[PDB]
């Protein structure tokens, strides 16, 4: 049996006997992490004997 | 007659530099159409709003 009116947007659904609820609890979580690292090190010498 | 010269030079350079650049963001939405949720929650880094 069943045949209670269940809608999502304009689309109407027939729920299974087994299912208590199927309901559009919409949600969204985005997550962005960017980590850039640089190191440089320079070493020189110049040395002369005459 | 006799002559002597000695010449010496020493030169040193040392350089260093670093960057740390961290960016984080967590847009969060409840309700509305799942496509609008995903499209809007997606972080446009040029326009975080
Ligand atoms: C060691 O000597 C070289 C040669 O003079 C140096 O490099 C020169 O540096 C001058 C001034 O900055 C520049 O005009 C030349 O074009 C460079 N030539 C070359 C081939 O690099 C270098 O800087 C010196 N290093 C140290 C640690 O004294």
């Amino acid at each position: 049996g069943g045949c209670s009116p269940h809608y999502i947007l304009n689309t109407r659904f027939r729920k299974p006997y087994n299912v208590e609820s199927y309901t559009p609890q919409t949600q969204g979580k985005y997550e962005f992490i960017l980590k850039e690292y640089e190191s440089y090190s320079d070493f020189e010498r110049n040395v002369t004997e005459k | 007659s006799s002559h002597g010269c000695k010449e010496l030079e020493n030169a040193l350079k040392a350089a260093s530099g670093t960057q740390n650049n961290v960016l984080r963001g967590e847009p969060f939405i409840r309700g509305g159409g799942a496509g609008f949720i995903s499209g809007l929650s997606y972080l446009e880094l040029d326009n975080p709003a």
